[PDB]
DNA sequence: CCGCCG
RNA sequence: GCGGCGG
């Protein structure tokens, strides 16, 4: 498991948030079972089921967070984990910004679109350097891009 | 009253014949209405030809099956405990190998039950229903392996149950497995047995699978052909003869085990499509030519090698897909047992072909009605499937007439395996209501079927969809098979249409149970109506769209427990099926053809059709329902009236004006009272009882029999050995009790007399009888008395003496007496009512109109529902109904709002606005303005954010009424209730829960003879059980004596309970319990056997319990 | 205090956050239609999308009541230890969004409606699976007849 | 035979019943044997049950009970008090007097309500789960059939008002009565034995108002 | 029920059983099952190999098999962690006896051996709460204790004095023997025993009073063996004493108060007048 | 609740004890006649239709009300088992 | 688990 | 004995 200081921080905070959510969901659960007024309603199965979806995410965050390596390599040349890549399409001159990270760090919401390590486009980029040109398959066809550069 | 309906989704085709499932099933079941000439030869006829050509040479063949003269009529069958059956014989002719064919033109072998016009049957006096059933449609499927996540296994399911249950597994470490009855054998072995040789086989089969190496496995047994057939026998587990006893093989040929289901569609369907392609015969059936043909065995493996390999198609079979589950219509169920009887009969007829003398055998010698009657009889009266028709109210009956169960023969499904089946599956869409299942154990296992859901040729619940080629939608519909629905892309019916064309680019549709936004060009099929998604029963809730599915169920189920109220009112706001339910169910009586009314008696309506005919329709006056509810038909037509074809002549038990009504529409305020509406309590206004708003009539059927003892026949006469005349009044008729008499608990309903203390006269009671009056009737008083609880008014009586007209009097039974007792059920504190949305509750306090919540204008409310029960449970629908219901009151109009297409929030405020001009408009003119009270609540309303500050009270109140809230003064203080409160006309009902069933209060009484327990059964009641759960309860408390008291003084210590009783009589302090008869009885029970159980003192010594 | 369909107020931002999430779904789609995200990652990110979107809308409604209608029937009920559960209220004013499939894997699309507004045909049907699986538990788990109270009583009953 | 039947062959009554005659062993063991008798328990005298209804006014101290039921429940006790007051000359008279409800002397009620003065009864919920599954209350005679129950204890006995029904019993011995109202009365069992937390916690309605 | 100290004569046994049972209804390993597994000494689905030796850790990675070695200067307890297990103790630091070397649930028996009893107890108690806690339920540890304690009220025998080896008898009944073997009558014939962990169900099963046994187990055998040795059933416990119909040994039946008398100063001086 | 039950509970070393005392004293109240009390002068229990609770309402009610005052004595082994029932019948008609 | 109807 | 049903 490999994480960036950024990645770590994020997953650590999310974990925090889900703990608050679990404590809430719990409180809730407890109230229901204590009510014993309206049983057989989507009062338990929902509260419970909800708490579960949480605990699960928690086990995933604790697992990943319990044994992840941190690679401090902001100065490197070839695309590796933590590397921020930029790809221009020869044709449209489109500039695409991405960052390859471990499966647990992926997130299209981030500044550089964080792509999974074992992600197709993710695979394609690891092991290459500024200048290279490569393809992968896409529903519309297949678009090759040229690594314009690689910031930290 | 005007009836406005707000539906905007053009309902394309009328709902189908709701009872069609049952009705048609039996029709096609016993094709008995048309000549032997008509084609339809399934069911009866089919099961006939299946086993009729009997070849023992003996040759008995089938001609025609005829039947039709019903022993007696409907009601007679009920009045006399008679099973309404038709008589069935059939022409048969037995041939001989010598010259001669005697045809005994008639052998009545059985009596099969009939089907009412409503759809119910009458077995023994009572009306029952044959509920439909589901199972794995006898075919062939492929499911993933148990634990081994690796590869999947092949199944081959055929019913009836006796037929094998085949599976095909492949475990690469050494075998290819085919299981029948739990034993595995080389799949090849059988293959060879058929002719498939290593070479041909592997080459056309092993085109692409190395696995085949697993088949060409026999370089030893695979070189001997017909010898492998013998080799496969060895395979059978028990020591039998090598040769001919190929019976076990004969069994998997063409007759008994594989299925005799209609050649072409029954099994073959699961053939052609799912795997291989052709079916020679009916099943892997062929014992012809000495060599066998199994165009089935190889392809099953042919698909195994395909599945495990490439993508011939993605063959993985989802078990629950209704495309693999069939529904067993009554017809099928009944026809089922029938051929079981046919078989049992043919069983003995072959025996009597050898016992045979000569040509002198035909009717008698060949046919014995014994098997077939016990057979059929057994089904209708013993099968766990036909039951007591739930007729709390018509609707009730109708549901119970159409639900599906999983439990049954046991071969289909059992109890402890269900988490998977209980789920409403993807496929249930428009085929199984997702809401009709019952709460608690058995959930999702037993459910009612959908609106348009109709059972096809072989059971897969088909649903209706609309064709749509291009961007065009048709008026042409097709009932798709669950499986066939997946091939297309269907779209919802909420989709906007300008007439015959789609309306938006991005329109909703569901591919394969998957929500997808599709384009107008891709829509191949569209939903008929939202209705189809749920059940009839469900389709009755007004604003279901706003109600949590979980509570919706309670709501649907609740309606089934509604009870017939004298004054029946249809819902101020209805769904649009009320009319139909009553219709298709047979509560109300409609006019066949056009015409005029002749007589409008309160017992019969006679009309004259314009076609030169005049009929008399008798009205079932006041019949006793299966659940004990009033069932009368009240004519709603006047003398000499021109009736339209299909017009209500009279209203049914709960249908008025042709609409279904169960309970009444009451004005309701939705707020909290002291606490009378605490948890789920409901408050009621005396004012309701006053106008007999909630009153159900009830009937209990007490019965007694004049048995024939060898001590002396029990006589039923006005004579009662105990000499009282004041209690003999009501019992005027010598033996029976007078109609119209008021019977209370403890009164004699019927008198009877039997012989003394068994065998011998008492030598102690012969001296007492002789002292005061030796000539005392030696007969004893055994009379049917009014069982503690209640009775009421005797209304009908039935006696069956000697010369039986046409009744089946059990043996020993001299004569029978039935007494029907009725009473009026006015709503009282313990009664429980509920609305269609799921708000259920009991009456907490019956409030005097005097001080209950009234509106500005004198009008008080009728019931107060606690608001708190609305948030937790999620059923806004009710609060909605209430709003609309509010317009309906002042606008005096009922509305019809479709399921998902119903009324909408804007439109209601629109009618509400109109309602303000009626409520407040008359107020302005009548000559008065606003109260200082109304102003005061408006202040708290504006500070509440309900009204827009700065407008006139007039304007304000309007905006406030629009929200659905009005003002309300207490009634007790006449002071307003700070803050607008919502109120309206809500449809609520009383349930089959009278408190009549709720108060056994015991003081003293009967004890068991063998075991010392206060069991009841007579004028005395039983005492509640204490169970250990409850003892612990006491124990924890440290409630020593309270517990001691339960165990002894109140139960077993005969002598103890005595002292206590006496003591209490003396106003003394109950005696100290020394030894439970249980203690002493144990000592002895232990003495009686070896063990010397000795009680000891402080210092290990004796002590006496005795 | 009483309930009225209007008392279940829908927060103005619902139409916003949903829009924000909606477009947001497009990005994720456009991203896989390019080949970046694996078949699985697509899934999980979307759930994440709503799991948060839904949670957002939850505090929104609440915020709306706390600032504008401090005395809302529905609201007040839930705040006071009276009745109501945040999760439920959300199904009223905001929306119940994620209902799972038969097996367990939660649904890809969310239940965009609130109970206030008319829950759609399908959304309902889909929401069904849950409620049934829920009653399922209660049936087996209830009828266990407090067996432990029995087993527990058996050893500690002396 | 009389010791243990079936251990070796099985004795039958002459042709008529191929049923093994219940032997001593058979009389002790089994699901419904004898060692299993005194335990599983049985039915109580002076019992009753009915539908429950919330009693707002009622204090946790008391409980709403239907006179009609009280009558029957406290029949013996009543009888005696009947003689104590000329409503009847003897016990058997009191009884014949009560055998027919049309003639409920208004004075009898005075008596019944007089015999109940400070006695209490017990109440039971459907599944008795914890010690509080049964509490004791002072009965106050009321109209109707349903039984008035105090709201605050609704939480104790998992019990709502959608038609649930509770049973009621009577402590006959002045010793039973005692323990009943001392260590078993409601108002005395406020905290839960499960956790030190209260079980008389004010519920939905109350709170709301407050 | 109150808040002051527990009154002598209270059916705690009961009380504990109840408080722990009611809740059971809403616990659907995850859930009730686990509670059973826990009350019943069992080998859970996801077993986690405990360290019988208390030393330090060292791991060998990459091969169809991963092995965790608790090692010291003299010996290392070889632990085979399948290629599909998840371990969280790592190459380097110390590990007490009975410490989660694998991830998941633990097996009582093993944990009893390695660490000892005071740990099994504390483990159960807590591992129990763990569920109710996550289920909203708030029950005092007391009760989980009362129960669990009975789960080890029995012990086996390795060194005999009056009775033979291979015995499974009451822990306390042995503190009476060894107490009176060294104390009152001399001759120190030590009665070495091995604490025995039994599930809740089998603790009941093998209870000591015959009356009690007669109810559930076979009624034939129970009476048979109690016959032979004239067994004297000292009536203590509610079950047995119920059958007698006698007053429960607990509650008001408490021997502590079942005997108490009341006097009016007038009768006290009147008893003194009888002197 | 009940009149100073807390005061009562304070007067016993264990809850259940109070019950036993309470009870047996209610018994002696009826057995040996209902005039065997200690606080009848002023503030003796009372009823509502006719001030007659002075004669015979509830026993236990009395016991408690008596126990509330320092009149009665209760002990493990206070008076010789049998000698008590003998002296009681003697001094009470 | 407890309860009731046919 | 089996179906149904209340909490
Ligand atoms: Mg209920």
């Amino acid at each position: 498991v490999k994480l960036t200081k950024a990645g770590y921080e994020r997953l650590m905070q999310q974990l925090e948030r889900e703990r608050e959510r679990l404590q809430e969901a719990t409180k809730i659960l407890q109230e229901l079972m204590e009510s014993s007024d309206d049983y057989d309603d989507s009062g338990l199965e929902a509260a419970k089921q909800e708490k579960a979806r949480i605990e699960a995410r928690i086990d995933s965050l604790e697992d990943i967070l319990s044994r992840a390596v941190i690679l401090e390599e902001g100065s490197g040349e070839v695309i590796g984990l933590g590397s921020v890549v930029e790809l221009e399409d020869p044709l449209s001159g489109e500039r695409l910004s991405v960052q390859v990270v471990s499966p647990a760090e992926a997130n299209v919401l981030d500044t550089p679109m964080k792509i999974s390590d074992a992600s197709p486009m993710g695979k394609a980029l690891l092991g290459h350097r500024v200048g290279d040109v490569l393809s992968l398959d896409t529903p519309k066809g297949r678009r090759e891009f040229r690594v314009v550069a690689i910031h930290g | 009253m005007e009836i406005k309906r707000f539906g905007r989704i053009r309902e394309v085709i009328p709902l189908p014949p709701l009872t069609e499932i049952q009705v048609e099933s039996y029709r096609r079941a016993l094709q008995a209405d048309v000549p032997p000439e008509k084609r339809e030869n399934v069911g009866i006829q089919a099961a006939f030809r299946e086993t009729f050509p009997i070849e023992e040479g003996l040759v008995l063949d089938f001609l025609e099956y005829r039947l039709g003269e019903p022993p007696f009529p409907q009601d007679e069958c009920r009045e006399k405990d008679l099973t309404y059956q038709a008589p069935l014989y059939a022409r048969l002719q037995l041939i001989h190998k010598d010259t001669g064919l005697i045809k005994e033109d008639e052998v009545f072998l059985g009596h099969i039950p009939l089907m009412t016009e409503d759809g119910s049957f009458i077995i023994n006096g009572a009306d029952r229903v044959i509920v439909s059933q589901i199972h794995r449609s006898p075919g062939v499927y492929f499911t993933p392996d148990p634990a081994r996540p690796g590869r999947y296994i092949a199944s081959i399911i055929p019913l009836p149950k006796r037929g094998p249950w085949i599976d095909l597994e492949v475990e690469p470490n050494g075998v290819v497995s085919m299981k029948v009855n739990k034993r595995k054998f080389p799949l090849v072995l059988l293959l060879r047995v058929l002719g498939y040789d290593q070479e041909t086989l592997a080459r056309e089969l092993g085109a692409y699978g190395e696995l085949v190496q697993g088949l060409m496995d026999e370089s030893v047994f695979a070189m001997r052909p017909e010898e492998a057939l013998i080799r496969l026998f060895t395979l059978l587990r028990p020591g039998d003869p090598p040769k001919r006893d190929k019976a076990v093989a004969y069994v998997y040929g063409l007759i008994a085990d594989p299925r005799r289901y209609d050649l072409g569609e029954a099994g073959r369907y699961k053939a052609e499509e799912k795997l291989g392609i052709r079916l020679s015969g009916r099943t892997l059936a062929r014992f012809e030519d000495g060599e066998f043909k199994d165009e089935v065995f190889l392809p099953t493996l042919r698909y195994l090698f395909a599945l495990t390999a490439g993508v011939p198609g993605h063959e993985v079979d989802d078990i629950d897909h209704l495309g693999n589950r069939r529904i067993r219509t009554v017809g099928e169920l009944m026809t089922d047992q029938f051929r079981v009887g046919l078989a049992r009969l043919a069983r003995g007829v072959r025996e009597r072909m050898l016992m045979g003398s000569e040509d002198s055998l035909t009717p008698a010698k060949l046919v014995n009605s014994r098997p077939l009657e016990a057979a059929i009889r057994e089904f209708f009266s013993r099968s766990q499937l036909s039951q007591f028709k739930d007729e709390t109210n018509p609707l009730s009956s109708l549901r119970h007439k159409r639900r599906i169960s999983a439990l049954g023969p046991g071969g289909l499904t059992r109890e402890r395996a269900g988490f998977d089946v209980r789920d409403v599956h993807r496929t249930h869409y428009g085929r199984i209501c997702p809401v009709e299942t019952p709460e608690g154990a058995n959930i999702g296992l037993i459910t009612s079927l959908a609106a348009y859901a109709r059972v096809d040729e072989l059971g897969f619940i088909r649903t209706p969809y609309r064709r749509v080629v291009g961007g065009v939608v048709t008026d042409e519909v097709v009932y798709m098979t669950a499986t066939e629905e997946d091939r297309y892309t269907i779209a919802q019916a909420n989709t906007p249409l300008e007439g015959n064309r789609i309306a938006a680019e991005r329109v909703v549709a569901r591919r394969k149970g998957e929500p997808v936004i599709v384009s107008p060009e891709e829509v191949e099929f569209m939903d008929v109506s939202p209705k189809q998604v749920f059940s009839v029963n469900t389709n009755l809730i007004p604003f279901l769209e706003h109600d949590d599915a979980n509570r919706a169920l309670m709501g649907s189920n609740m309606q089934t427990q509604a009870v017939p109220l004298i004054r029946a009112q249809a819902p101020v706001v209805m769904t649009g099926l009320e009319e139909r339910v009553v219709r298709d169910s047979l509560a109300a009586l409609y006019a066949e053809e056009d015409g005029e009314v002749a007589k409008v008696d309160g017992n019969r309506i006679v009309v004259r059709y314009e076609d030169g005919r005049l009929v008399e329709y008798p009205l079932r006056r006041f019949y006793r329902s299966n659940q004990g509810t009033a069932l009368d038909q009240r004519p709603r037509v006047v003398v000499g009236q021109r009736v339209r074809k299909g017009d209500l002549l009279a209203d049914g038990p709960a249908s008025e004006n042709g609409f279904l009504a169960l309970g009444q529409n009451v004005l309701v305020a939705i707020m909290p009272f002291d606490g009378y509406n605490f948890e789920d309590a409901i408050v009621i206004s005396e004012e309701l009882l006053k106008r007999d708003f909630y009153t159900s009539i009830h009937i209990e059927r007490y019965e007694i029999e004049a048995r024939d003892t060898k001590l002396g026949p029990e006589r039923i006469t006005r004579d009662i050995p105990h000499l009282s005349e004041a209690a003999l009044r009501d019992l005027d008729e010598e033996g029976v009790v007078r109609i119209g008499a008021e019977v209370k608990p403890g009164d004699i309903l019927v008198g009877r007399t039997s012989f003394k203390g068994e065998s011998e006269p008492t030598p102690e009671e012969r001296l007492l009888r002789s002292i005061f009056g030796e000539k005392a009737r030696d007969v004893k008083d055994t009379s049917l008395r009014v069982p503690p609880g209640e009775g009421g008014i005797v209304v009908r009586t039935v006696r069956l003496r000697r010369g039986d007209p046409g009744v089946e009097l059990k043996p020993g039974v001299r004569e029978v007496v039935r007494v029907y007792v009725a009473q009026k059920r006015k709503l009282q504190v313990g009664d429980k009512l509920a609305n269609r949305h799921g708000n259920k509750g009991v009456v907490a306090k019956i409030l005097p109109v005097e001080d209950m919540p009234h509106l500005p204008d004198g009008t008080p409310v009728d019931v107060i529902l606690n608001p708190l029960g609305v948030p937790s449970r999620m059923n806004l629908g009710q609060i909605l109904e209430t709003h609309l219901g509010l317009a309906g009151y002042f606008l005096g109009q009922r509305y019809i709002s479709p399921i998902f297409d119903g009324a909408k929030e804007p439109e209601i405020k629109e009618l509400l606005a109109q309602a303000f001009e009626v409520y407040f408009g008359k107020r302005k003119g009548e000559g008065f303005g606003v109260d200082k009270r109304e102003v005061e609540v408006l202040r708290r309303a504006e500070k509440l954010g309900l009204v827009t500050p700065g407008k006139t009270p007039e304007e304000q109140l309007k905006e406030l009424f629009l929200q659905g809230k009005v003002v309300l003064y207490d009634g007790r203080t006449g002071e307003p209730i700070e803050g607008p409160i919502v109120v309206g006309q809500m449809f609520i009902m009383k349930l089959y829960h009278m408190v009549e069933d709720k108060m056994h209060a015991r003081s003293t009484g009967p004890y068991s003879l063998i075991t010392q327990q206060p069991l009841g059964g007579k004028a005395q009641f039983g005492g509640q059980r204490f169970g250990e759960m409850e003892v612990w309860a006491l124990e924890a408390y440290g409630a020593a004596h309270t517990l001691q008291e339960m165990l002894t003084l109140k139960s077993d210590d005969i002598e103890g309970r005595n002292a206590a009783y006496e003591a209490i009589i003396k106003g003394e302090d109950v005696p100290e319990p020394s030894v439970p008869e249980s203690f002493r009885v144990l000592v002895k029970e232990l003495q009686a056997l070896a063990l010397d159980v000795q009680t000891l003192d402080e210092k290990d010594n004796p002590v006496d319990i005795f | 205090i009483t309930i009225g369909i209007d008392d279940a107020v829908i927060p103005e931002e619902k139409k916003q956050y949903l829009e924000e999430a909606d477009r947001k779904l497009l990005q994720i789609e456009q991203a896989y239609e390019m080949g970046f995200l694996t078949d699985r990652e697509r899934y999980d990110q979307i759930l994440q999308l709503w799991t948060e979107t839904t949670e957002k809308v939850t505090q929104a409604v609440f915020k709306n009541f706390e600032e504008n209608y401090p005395f809302n029937p529905l609201y007040v009920m839930a705040q006071s230890g009276a009745r109501g559960n945040p999760q439920q209220i959300r199904q009223l004013c905001g929306l119940r969004g994620l209902m799972q499939k038969p097996s367990g894997e939660t649904f890809e699309v969310p239940v965009r409606s609130s109970f206030r507004e008319g829950l759609t045909v399908l959304e309902y049907f889909i929401s069904s699976h849950g409620a049934r699986k829920g009653g399922a538990d209660t049936a087996l788990r209830t009828a266990d007849s407090g067996y432990l109270t029995r087993k527990l009583v058996d050893v500690t009953h002396e | 035979a009389l010791l243990d039947n079936g251990r070796r062959g099985a004795p039958v009554t002459n042709p008529g019943s191929d049923r093994p005659l219940r032997s001593l062993t058979d009389i002790l063991s089994g699901k419904q044997g004898r060692f299993r008798q005194n335990l599983l328990g049985k039915r109580v005298d002076y019992s009753g049950r009915s539908v429950i209804v919330v009693g707002p006014q009622l204090k946790l101290h008391q409980c709403g009970l239907p006179k009609r039921m009280a009558l029957e429940l406290f029949k013996p006790f009543l009888l005696k008090k009947m003689e104590e007051k000329g409503i009847a000359p003897n016990v058997k008279a009191a009884r014949r007097m009560l055998e027919r409800q049309r003639d409920i002397k208004d004075e009898v009620w005075d008596a019944l309500e007089e015999v109940i003065h400070g006695k209490v009864v017990l109440l039971n919920r459907a599944p008795t789960l914890h010690r509080l599954g049964i509490q004791a209350f002072q009965p106050v005679l009321v109209e109707g059939q349903s039984i008035q129950l105090h709201p605050l204890v609704c939480e104790a006995f998992n019990a709502d008002f959608d038609g649930d029904q509770m049973a009621v019993h009577v402590p006959l011995s002045s010793f039973a009565q005692a323990e009943a109202r001392i260590q078993m009365l409601s108002a005395h069992n406020l905290l839960s034995p499960a956790s030190g937390e209260p079980l008389a916690k004010p519920s939905r309605d109350i709170i709301l108002g407050l | 029920s109150m808040a002051r100290p527990v009154s002598i004569g209270e059916a705690v046994g009961i009380v504990a059983a109840q408080s722990i049972g009611e809740p059971g209804t809403q616990l659907t390993t995850q859930g009730l099952p686990r509670v059973i597994e826990l009350f019943e000494a069992r080998r859970p689905k996801a077993k986690a190999v405990i360290s019988e030796i208390d030393g330090v850790v060292r791991i060998e990675e990459t091969e169809e098999k991963l092995s965790v070695f608790v090692e010291s200067e003299g010996f290392s307890k070889e632990y085979k962690l399948p290629k599909e297990a998840r371990l969280l103790v790592k190459d380097g630091d110390y590990v007490e006896a009975g410490q989660p070397l694998t991830r998941g649930a633990i097996d009582p028996h093993q944990l009893l051996e390695a660490k000892g009893p005071e740990a099994v107890e504390r483990y159960l108690v807590e591992e129990i709460q763990k569920v109710y806690r996550a289920q909203g339920v708030k029950l005092h540890d007391k009760h989980i204790e009362i129960v669990v304690r009975q789960m080890m009220k029995y012990v086996e025998v390795t060194d005999p004095g009056d009775s033979r080896l291979l015995e499974g008898q009451v822990l306390e009944k042995w503190d009476v023997e060894a107490l009176n073997e060294r104390l009152i009558a001399e001759g120190k014939t030590p009665v070495a025993w091995k604490p025995l962990l039994m599930g809740v169900t089998k603790s009941a099963l093998s209870t000591k009073s015959w009356l009690s046994a007669a109810s559930f187990q076979n009624t034939t055998h129970v009476l048979t063996e109690a016959a032979i040795a004239g067994k004297k059933d000292e009536l203590i416990g509610l079950k047995e004493n119920v059958i007698l119909g006698r007053l429960i040994p607990a509650g008001t039946g408490s021997d502590f108060v079942r005997f108490t008398q009341v006097v009016d100063q007038k009768t006290l001086k009147a008893i003194e007048e009888a002197r | 609740a009940e009149p100073g039950i807390d005061k009562l509970f304070g007067m016993v070393d264990s809850k259940y004890r109070l019950t036993v005392v309470v009870a047996k004293r209610a018994q002696q109240l009826l057995r040996h006649g209902f005039k065997n009390t200690v606080l009848e002068p002023e503030e003796r229990p009372k009823m509502q239709t006719l001030e007659g609770l002075f004669d015979d309402p509830n026993a236990v009610t009395w016991a408690m009300k008596e126990l509330l005052t320092g009149r009665l004595v209760f002990g493990e082994n206070l008076v010789p088992e049998d000698r008590l029932q003998k002296e009681m019948e003697r001094l009470y008609p």
